[PDB]
């Protein structure tokens, strides 16, 4: 008996059906948590290839015909690869080497977006910014950003206080090392009673050799102090020791007195 | 069982709905199963955030047959998910068998075990999402905002999210005066502020570095201080660097901190403040004139 | 005559204690002079320990910096010297001193008070 046959209309694929995961390394890498990145139809044999390329993601079968998507679950970026730069958000691992650019057979590893807005880098950078590995740009920006730490929760705030105690202990031993001169400077720019108090504590803890070399404006000689009583203005306004001093090594009292010298219109000294 | 009579009876109102007049030797199997075919060319949603064409995707059928009934421009933002199970005719693929008064879920199963007249599959089901990028160049066009036509919002939200950060670091290094690059910098995330810190350590004289300093002060002033330090070390003879790195002393710290007002050139109101350090500029506003 | 700079507040205290010295000036206004606390150990020249300008800026000797603090009260016209963490080498006679801003000849010295620290 005859049958009324009819073929369906020709298929018209959408953008999703034409997606190829092997072309989307720059689409998948910036993906965030709770975000589905559709990658199109994926054959069964290419599932391990995709899952090993993106271990931080879960491969989800979203629709028929093998339609799949990737959902970021975590960030596996390590401190030495994420903390010593502010511009690299991810990197690729292949044959034991680390590269900024993608290559077939590599494994994606991504950094937390807030890795420098929290204290997740304080431990690694506390050691890296000492000694020969000191990078002036990265380390100054690290210390400076800690003062305006965007993580204002009780945890980001507490990690900030833990870092201050470590820097206070370290810089009390020697405040001349570059990371400590930067910490003293940023305390000065913060301009609070706590930061000023920590400055005086660190500088007063220094050795006699440090004070004789850098803090002669704070500790004048007998003849210098006795002569300064003959003038009405503060000693810091005329003392050559204070005009040649490193402002990061001045006690808070001396630093405040430097801005009380009555500058005549123009240059007043 | 063997079929002896077949006929297609038109529907009542919707042309897409029709009836399949079936006739068998066992009269208990005789039935008039209503089915739906095609749909339209949807440029609209059938449900809130959904497009479910009247089409039963049979197991094994090509996947783009289900999307035959959507305008391609409209279908760019829709993804095909799994649908509810349905039935169809093997000789007439894509038909949507209805489960009505006489057509029970059991009947349609008994027929499939009987003869090769009915296939099974899942219902067409599209969900609204957003545009789906697939190239590195598509990311480039969206993030650089040279072409924002088929861009999801995560790559076209005026840099409110961090999705474009990795592309913009290299893009803005090559063209720091780009207006979209300054907008990306105004979002004040670390990659942007670090990128312009490297740029302005070489091009602090440029006008876009004056904007860089204004954006980052006072929340992230260190990114400008490091750039000014590098720039005025590499350009120690530049007169613009007179107050930041005094050229006639070993350290160049003659006018740092409160000593900034000891020279009129450092406090001149007509000078761009990018030529002073952040705290040096703060002390300038606290100078006591007589 | 009648330019009085009497110092008080001294006494005897074990090393580690504290003393607060006072000097209520008369015949002299602080908004016009620099006040300075001196001390003189037995058989030794006098040395300045702390000072304060007519504007209020302070300064200290290095061996007392952080331990001593010099303050002023413009209403009471009295200058103070808070002494903390007294070390045995602080035993001396502490006395007031007033020096005009630009009138150097008008300098005045006060009557000291005894500070002794020991066990």
């Amino acid at each position: 008996v005859e049958l009324p046959k009819r073929d369906p209309p020709p298929g018209v694929p959408t953008d999703e059906m034409l997606l190829n995961v092997d072309k989307m390394h720059d689409v998948i890498a910036p993906a965030k948590l709770l975000e589905y990145v559709h990658i199109g139809p994926l054959a069964k044999d290419k599932e391990d290839k995709v899952k090993k390329r993106y271990p931080e993601f879960r491969l989800v079968n979203t629709g028929p015909g093998g339609l799949s998507a990737l959902l970021r679950q975590s960030y596996a970026g390590t401190a030495p690869n994420c903390c010593r730069t502010f511009q690299r958000t991810h990197y690729w691992k292949k044959d034991g080497k680390i590269s900024d650019k993608y290559e077939e057979g590599a494994v994606l590893e991504s950094c937390w977006p807030d890795v420098h807005d929290t204290g997740k880098c304080d431990v690694d950078l506390f050691d890296w910014c000492q000694g020969d590995t000191f990078d002036r740009n990265i380390c100054h920006q690290w210390i400076g950003s800690a003062f305006n730490r965007a993580d204002r929760t009780v945890e980001g705030q507490q990690s900030l206080i833990n870092l201050y105690n470590k820097m206070q202990t370290l810089c009390s031993k020697d405040a001349s090392v570059p990371i400590c001169e930067s910490f003293l400077h940023h305390l000065r720019a913060h301009n609070t009673e706590d930061s000023k108090e920590m400055i005086d504590y660190i500088l007063r803890q220094q050795s006699a050799d440090f004070k004789q070399k850098y803090m002669r404006c704070s500790y004048p000689t007998r003849d210098k102090l006795e002569e300064s009583l003959k003038y009405a203005e503060p000693r810091e306004c005329w003392d050559p020791e204070c005009s040649n001093a490193n402002v990061n090594f001045l006690l808070t009292r001396n630093y405040n007195n430097l801005g009380l010298c009555n500058i005549v219109r123009g240059s007043g000294l | 069982v063997t079929l002896n009579r077949i006929k297609i009876a038109p529907g009542i109102a919707d042309i897409r709905d029709k009836y399949m007049e079936l006739g068998f030797n066992y009269p208990e199997y005789n039935r008039a199963v209503k089915f739906a075919e095609e749909s339209y060319t949807y440029y609209y949603e059938t449900s809130p955030g959904e497009i479910k064409p009247k089409f039963c995707l049979i197991d094994g059928m090509s996947i783009d047959h289900c999307s035959s009934f959507i305008v391609p421009e409209f279908a760019k933002q829709y993804v095909l998910i799994h649908g509810e199970p349905c039935s169809s005719f093997k000789f007439r693929p894509g038909s949507l068998i209805y489960y009505q008064n006489e057509v029970t879920p059991e009947y349609i199963k008994d027929l499939k075990h009987a003869t090769d007249y009915i296939a099974s599959g899942q219902r067409c089901h599209f969900i609204k999402k957003d545009y789906l990028l697939g190239d590195s160049d598509s990311v480039a066009k969206c993030c650089s905002k040279t072409n924002t036509k088929h861009c999801p919002k995560i790559f076209n939200n005026n840099y409110k999210t961090e999705h474009c950060d990795d592309f913009m670091t290299g893009f803005c290094r090559n063209d720091p005066g780009n207006p979209n690059c300054l907008e990306w910098l105004r979002a004040k995330r670390k990659p942007a502020m670090s990128t312009y810190s490297d740029i302005c350590s070489k091009h602090m004289d440029a006008r876009y570095c004056s904007e860089f300093i204004r954006i980052i002060r006072p929340d992230y002033f260190t990114f400008g201080d490091t750039a000014l330090y590098v720039f005025c070390n590499d350009h120690k003879g530049n007169r613009n660097c007179w107050c930041a790195n005094y050229p006639k002393s070993n350290s160049g710290d003659k006018y740092l901190g409160p000593r900034v007002c000891w020279l009129h050139e450092c406090t001149d109101e007509s000078r761009d403040r990018k030529w002073l350090y952040y705290n040096q500029d703060v002390q300038r506003t606290r100078c006591k004139y007589v | 005559g009648e330019v009085q700079l009497q110092a008080s507040g001294g006494g005897l205290v074990q090393p580690g204690g504290s003393l607060r010295l006072s000097c209520a000036a008369s015949g002299i206004v602080f908004s016009n002079n620099r006040m300075s606390w001196y001390r003189q150990a037995p058989g030794k020249q006098r040395e300045v320990v702390a000072t304060i300008t007519s504007g209020g800026a302070t300064d200290y000797q290095d061996s007392v910096e952080g331990r001593f603090t010099i303050s002023r009260d413009m209403a009471k016209n009295t200058v103070y010297l808070q002494m903390n963490s007294l070390k045995p080498e602080d035993t001396a006679v502490y006395f007031c001193n007033a020096r005009r801003d630009n009138f150097a000849t008008a300098i005045y010295w006060g009557q000291g008070t005894q500070v002794t620290v020991s066990s």
